[PDB]
């Protein structure tokens, strides 16, 4: 089954190379991960920390950094930005 | 542990 990202998350996925408007959740997670990797946002020495600053992802989350080990805020953003 | 390995553990 596919989900439809809402516009602010869709821009992020497109920035990471996603094409189109409909994706499986695994595909959403792949492209959102790709955004973080290709923009080198994770800390190379503490790779669960993501420093997004004021980029699209930091604006969407309302935070300049987050930890993949504490994913509640990510899951909140994903809930609000994926139409199942 | 790499970013990719941490990221793969997410399960929204």
């Amino acid at each position: 089954n596919q989900v439809r990202p809402k516009l602010p998350l869709l821009k992020i996925l497109h920035a990471a190379g996603a094409q189109g408007e409909m994706f499986t959740v695994k595909e959403v997670m792949h492209y959102l991960g790709q955004y973080i990797m290709v923009k080198q946002l994770y800390d190379a020495a503490a790779q669960h920390m993501v420093y997004c600053g004021g980029d699209l992802l930091g604006e969407l989350l309302g935070r300049q950094s987050f930890s993949v080990k504490d994913p509640s805020p990510l899951y909140d953003m994903l809930r609000k930005n994926l139409v199942t | 542990t790499s970013f990719a390995e941490y990221w793969n553990l997410l399960s929204p």
